[PDB]
RNA sequence: UAGCUUCAGCGAUGGAUCGGUUGCAUCGAGUAUCGAUGAAGAACGCAGCUUGCUGCGUUACUUACCACGAAUUGCAGAGAGUGGUGAAAUUUCGAACGCAUAGCACCAACUGGGCCUCCAGUUGGUACGUCUGGUUCAGGGUUGUU
RNA sequence: CUCAACCUGAACUCAGUCGUGAUUACCCGCUGAACUUAAGCAUAUCAUUUAGCGGAGGAAAAGAAACUAAAAAGGAUUCCCUUAGUAACGGCGAGUGAAACGGGAAGAGCCCAGCGCCGAAUCGAUCAGUCUUUGGCUGCUUCGAAAUGUGGCGUAUAGGUGUAAGUUUCCAGCAGUGUCGUAUGUCCGAAGUCCUUACGAUUGAGGCCAUAAACCAGAGAGGGUGCGAGCCCCGUUCUGGAUAGCGGCACUGUUGGUUCGCUUGCUCCUUGGAGUCGGGUUGCUUGAAAGUGCAGCCUAAAGUGGGUGAUAAACUUCAUCUAAGGCUAAAUAUCGACUCGAUUGCGAUAGCGAACAAGUACCGUGAGGGAAAGUUGCAAAGGACUUUGAAGAGAGAGUUCAAGAGAACGUGAAAUCGCUGGAGUGGAACCGGAGACAGUUGAU
RNA sequence: ACGUUUCCGACCCGUCUUGAAACACGGAUUGCGGAGUGCUUGUCUACUGCGAGUCAAAGGGUGUUAAAACCUUGCGGCGAA
RNA sequence: CAACGUGAAUGCGAGGUCCAAGUGGGCCAUUUUUGGUAAGCAGAACUGGCGCUGUGGGAUGAACCAAACGUGGAGUUAAGGU
RNA sequence: GCCGUUGCGACAAGGUCGUAACGAGUAGGAAGGUCGUGGCGGUUGCGUUGAAGGCUGAGCGUAGGCUCGGCUGGAGCUUCCGUCAGUGCAGAUCGUAAUGGUAGUAGCAAAUAUUCAAGUUCGAUCCUUGAAGACUGAAGUGGAGAAGGGUUCCACGUGAACAGUAGUUGGAUGUGGGUCAGUCGAUCCUAAGGUACUGGCGAACGCCUUGUAUCAUCGGUGGCG
RNA sequence: UUUCUAGCGAAACCACAGCCAAGGGAACGGGCUUGGCAAAAAUAGCGGGGAAAGAAGACCCUGUUGAGCUUGACUCUAGUUU
């Protein structure tokens, strides 16, 4: 149970915040878990997903498929993955949106900022796990 | 249309009372707010007592209450002089001063003088500048014991005592109490008429 | 809770009167919108004020006698010591060692829900927590929409005497409450107003019980000025024992049956045997005839 | 036979009911911050395509700076974009201020018309009341001096 | 008559300021109804209230006794409980109606005029230095305000002189040192998407060494994810950590200013608000009753004087304050504004008028009036292509768990209506009781 | 059994009214909404606790599943003349 | 205080207190009866009815005759009839 | 015979049973309701292998209503114990939304009037061209303006809605285009009148006077410069 | 015009419905009792009935309901005279 008097356990408030969150907050909301191997490799559990990452679908009708994430449609709270597509009536091809919480990251797109973020998360995890 | 045996109605609801309505849904909130204010004041003025100034001992005005005592606004100038404290010293030491109250009886003056003396005995005075203590200033191991007092300073005691059993005396038994009371009433009632009769006799 | 004092009364509505072939309800004024000419104000009208709008100054809270509160708390505590009442209230106490269940003061030293769960499981109180887990469900009705999404069973209540911050070990276990013996809550001792909550007493709380609630001697309580355990109006509360006691058996008279009535009136004038049974001389008279 | 009524099955018209819910109602808590440095409100305008709503003000669905760190998305398109926000900017009416109140006019400089007494443009200024001080004054109102 | 002062009054696009207009929940001053009740109605009541006008703040106002009272007395203001539906008012009808004492929240005291002493010791602009410069400190700067008196002492507890004792600093800034708060930003966090099964999709069911066991739990609040999730994600717990900023404190340093005071005893001197109070009358107002409060007109003071002590007046015992000048936080009110947390409230005819391009569409010249309107699907995958038609549209087909979920799309009631089959059918039809027929259903 | 056919019975409900099937009024049909309530004050009654007492107010102390619960009254209300 | 003991018929349990609803337009009939020429008119007395009430009969009817009512069956009747 | 009420009674039970008599009812009063509805504190369970909701056969109960079956539907629902209530509709010329018979009915009849051939079109009484016949008849059914309207103006497309028949046409609808001033007006002057300043009044927002009420209200030639 | 046709297409009203005689009844029935009777579906007229529709009688009365107006009604008042 929450103890912070300034954190609301109101379902309506939670839903309103979730569905009106700005882009930078939707970035945090659209987080995906690392696979077991990558988790042991990097020391972190989950990270805000990013374009050009590599993931594997863990649930749904496309479970088991792998590919690179093309777009993070934050407005629609979904990510488009490479090769995860269907055909419209006319024949054109459309990517199927997948919620990042239902995939697992297999490889991180790392740059200066992403490396710094992963280092921060790993250090914090080490600290808290040592304390626990 | 009241019917049968009833108590005649008396409700005062003929005004537009819906415009003036007061609810008490914030009573616990007000309680918590006042507790928080007391805590903040205690932190601000520590180690001084939270209650604030010391108050005097008083007798309730009317004869319906004059057998009781309660806390007063402060100490009279006569009381301060008897206890050997200046008004300015009392102000800086944290003693309430009642500039309006005046003493007309030795017992009432002495009760508050004793209260002031006891407070002065219990008082702990910190150095004005911590480095250099002065005269009248409390000692270091005394200052180490200083703690904030909560509630009224020198709270009064409202316990009732019973007089010790004694022997009934013949002088006590021989008095006519009812006749004495009636005699006092008659004397007070007829004082003026007797004075008028005496004046008329003197003129004659 | 209350409705807005001006709800349904924000229209400059007037009645059309008679002669217009419509009901005399007040109607919205103006034109050019569908609202114009529609009924207003009345509780029968769409958009009007409800009947007797609920007011905010209703009698929400109650004054409860302190003596009756203490009586209720004591009765709940006493009922917690009856295994049958716990089963009736639905607690699983099949393998519980004893009722009341007193436990060593070490439980007050717990700091981890792992420790608490191990203690419960070894004490055989995990059946109640599993029943709570199975009992969690969706609440039926509008309560779901009002931050009351789920309904689930209540588990045991651990009562401690000297808090070594032991409640932390128990907070996260569903259905398990924690209380301090000094301030015992009737709302948690008898949830739903029903007797027989399952209580885990620590040694300190069990020892302090007498100090707090006193005994049957008047003014025996020290932390409740003038309070003492109430006396019963019936000494022996089992109705069959008195009935079958030797004194009552001696006084009682032997049981009887329902009185028997003839029920059916037959026709001796038409029959022979009945008439002769009632009047044997009739047979002699007929013989003479 | 048809029509009418009725029963069973099927289908229309209609939008009741049920199922939640970024909405509403009430209770409680914390804070004190509008305006001539131009408020509240109104009008008009601003987007590559965008009427309305929302946002913004001629730097006009926003500039700068700082934090985070890869998007926006309907189609295009090319330290993103979000959040904070201390720098800069903030149209016209409006207490609304040159006078009037949907119009016209005065002062100064500078620039252009070739010159300029005449035009045009830009900039700055010209409201009512009031306080303090300044300058120039009026009155046999009182007084002194020639 | 010349010149020079003062007084009074002007003009300035003179130098520098200030006011106006908004907001309504609370606050302060005015103005001020009627409906209604009295079973009629005029006093009364509604009500010293809707409506109208003006003026502020974060609170406002009030406030340090011309008080309460009659004890062995209390001692500013504000607020709560109680006093109490009491005293009292009232066509004494209907009705109205306080306060002190008592228990508590909070508590903080002071400044003038006058008398007296110093007597311009005081102050604003401007100039020049100087600093930590949206403001401060210094002056032979130059002007001006001020003797029709600015400043210092000093105000009912008085006060002052002298004297004897004791005792003697205080403000504001800057820098540092820590100590503590922040509805202040940013960053950081424990454990299964494990096996079997179910599903369109699992979070659903079962199993995960162990006597006590999948694992975490100081985290089993909430939300999202293909209804169901502590363990998939954001989050939650850590009376959370790191970091930057704001503050408050305590101590050190340092800059500027400032301190002949302060208390108690003795001595001598000294000590106060006028068209105001009070009185008459008039009107309103109050529970205030031979006048509670306010105001108009007339009258109009005194100095142990004046006010008050609730029944008016004289003559008497006293008691208690010191009016006609001023400042002052806290406890208190209030969601109108900004930001938050909740609920035994409503669940789209309900709840705000407004869950949605709602104070919108639309209406009225205007003041103003004022709606209806939520729902495809997990995902548009929003029906390619063939075929008839000019087209709407239809017949195939495809997508989909599903389209009889196909765009006005969740569900899809009743009224009403069309078709197919059966049966009845002479100016009503429906209905209760009792059979028959058709039909339905049961038989170890 | 809201199907058909027979025999008997069979006037349209609500309302005011002495009297309604009425040539008395409302009602074309269906869905949804729709009316003895809240509070203050009395009285009686039922139940519960204590009992010459009882209830305690504002308030204070505590309480973090903290608007709850728990503790707390020279004094106050009602009662005891 | 001492004695005496239930003194007409028939039927039958009796008494007390509190709280409160609706009503406060009535109408009809045998007999008596006032006003009126009379009235299905107006006003009274006793009792019974309708109002509040269905049922058999009077072809029909608020009041007339019979008789008052749970839901069914058998038998017998009332008024009335064949 | 059965149901229930009343009285009495038996039984170790807020219950069962026995027994005798009884059973009208408006206004009204009580009692029972495992009759029904929505919450809360608890308790008992069901659910994408199908909840609520909806339609409707086998039964149960004197009744209020309830259980089950079949179909539709797609996410919630429920037993029992206490307690609470925005708790039950046939009416109120009730509110609101929708729908019938009337009924393919009343009706679409003032302003003289149209016809022929052709064009376009899937399609022409109604659009266009030509020919004919009529009408307004210059105080017009003509040509232009003021107020008002605000794009209705012009061109090209048009399928639905609208044009109370129709429509290929349109003041409709979609996409574009269009208003050029030294001389035409406004702009300038004042009329009736309005509204400011002072002044007075007013508790106040502000009002009254446009007047010797108020009033120190300026500007013109020239010289000098 | 109506009429018939093509196209288009309302409203009032509606407890349920529509043949009569007499009876009795709220004293003038479409329904009730006894009789007369009683055969689809319709078109054009019609104004006897539906005590037909329009409107909570504008006539009369009641209400301790109003309003306009008047005065020798009660109580006040601007203004004016002293």
């Amino acid at each position: 149970m929450k103890v912070n008097p300034f954190v609301s356990s109101d379902s309506g408030k939670s839903r309103k915040a979730h569905f009106n969150a700005p882009s930078h907050e939707r970035r945090r909301i659209m987080s995906a878990p690392l696979t077991k191997e990558l988790r042991t490799k990097h020391g972190i559990r989950a990270i805000p997903i990013r374009t050009d990452d590599e993931v594997v679908v863990m649930r749904g009708r496309h479970k088991g498929n792998t590919g690179r994430v093309l777009r993070c449609y934050r407005k629609k709270f979904v990510i488009h993955i490479d090769k995860i597509t269907r055909e419209k009536a006319n024949g054109s091809t459309v990517h199927i949106g997948i919620h990042p919480s239902k995939v697992a990251i297999t490889k991180l797109k790392l740059d200066k900022d992403r490396r710094a973020l992963v280092e921060r998360k790993a250090a914090g995890r080490s600290r808290v796990t040592g304390i626990l | 249309a009241p019917r049968g045996n009833q108590m005649l109605g008396n409700a005062h609801f003929r005004k537009h009372w819906h415009k003036r309505i007061k609810t008490w849904f914030d009573q616990p909130a007000r309680k918590l707010r006042r507790r928080q204010n007391r805590q903040a004041k205690a932190v601000e003025i520590a180690p001084r007592p939270v209650a604030g100034l010391l108050r005097s001992v008083v007798r309730c005005p009317q004869k319906r209450y004059n057998t009781k005592t309660r806390l007063g606004r402060g100490f009279s100038l006569q009381e301060l002089k008897a206890a050997g404290i200046s008004q300015a010293q009392a102000r800086t030491i944290g003693i309430a001063v009642d500039v309006r109250r005046t003493n007309k009886t030795a017992e009432g003056l002495k009760a508050n003088a004793d209260r002031l003396k006891e407070y002065k005995a219990k008082l702990i005075l910190f150095p004005k500048k911590a480095s250099a203590p002065k005269k009248g200033d409390s000692s270091a191991e005394e200052l180490k014991v200083a703690a904030q007092l909560r509630g009224d300073v020198l709270p009064l005691s409202h316990t009732i005592t019973f007089d010790e059993p004694r022997q009934v005396t013949d002088a006590e038994r021989k008095v006519e109490i009812f006749r004495l009371l009636r005699k006092e009433r008659a004397d007070k009632k007829y004082r003026g008429k007797r004075e008028k009769r005496a004046r008329e006799a003197a003129e004659e | 809770h209350a409705v807005n004092t001006k709800a349904g009364k924000q229209h400059s509505a007037e009645s059309w009167g008679t002669g217009r072939a419509v009901a005399r309800i007040p109607r919205v004024r103006g034109g050019g919108t569908h609202r114009s000419g529609q009924g207003a104000f009345g509780n029968m009208c769409r958009g009007g004020h409800m009947f007797a709008p609920l007011k905010v100054f209703r009698r929400w809270h109650r004054n409860v006698n302190i003596a009756q509160k203490r009586y209720a708390v004591s009765s709940a505590i006493a009922a917690s010591g009856i295994p049958a009442l716990l089963q009736a209230r639905g607690h699983v106490i099949d393998q519980v060692a004893e009722v009341p269940l007193v436990v060593s003061d070490k439980v007050e030293s717990f700091r981890k829900t792992k420790e608490a769960v191990v203690f419960l499981r070894r004490s055989h109180l995990w059946a109640d927590i599993e029943k709570v887990y199975n009992s969690k469900r969706n609440r039926a009705g509008k309560g779901k929409l009002r931050n009351r999404q789920h309904k689930q069973k209540l588990g045991p209540v651990v009562i401690y005497g000297q808090d070594a911050e032991c409640a932390r070990a128990f907070r996260n276990i569903p259905g398990v409450d924690v209380m301090n013996v000094e301030r015992l809550n009737l709302l948690k001792l008898a949830p739903g107003g029903h007797l027989g909550r399952l209580i885990i007493w620590t040694e300190s709380a069990f020892k302090k019980l007498d100090t707090i609630y006193g005994t049957t001697v008047a003014n025996s309580s020290q932390l409740k000025k003038g309070w003492s355990v109430p006396l019963p109006i019936m000494a022996n509360s089992d109705f069959s024992r008195i009935i079958r006691s030797e004194e009552v058996v001696k006084a009682i008279r032997a049981p009887k049956k329902n009185p028997v009535l003839p029920k059916v009136h037959r026709n001796p004038l038409k029959k022979r045997t009945l008439l002769y049974k009632l009047n044997p001389y009739a047979s002699i008279l007929r013989k003479a005839s």
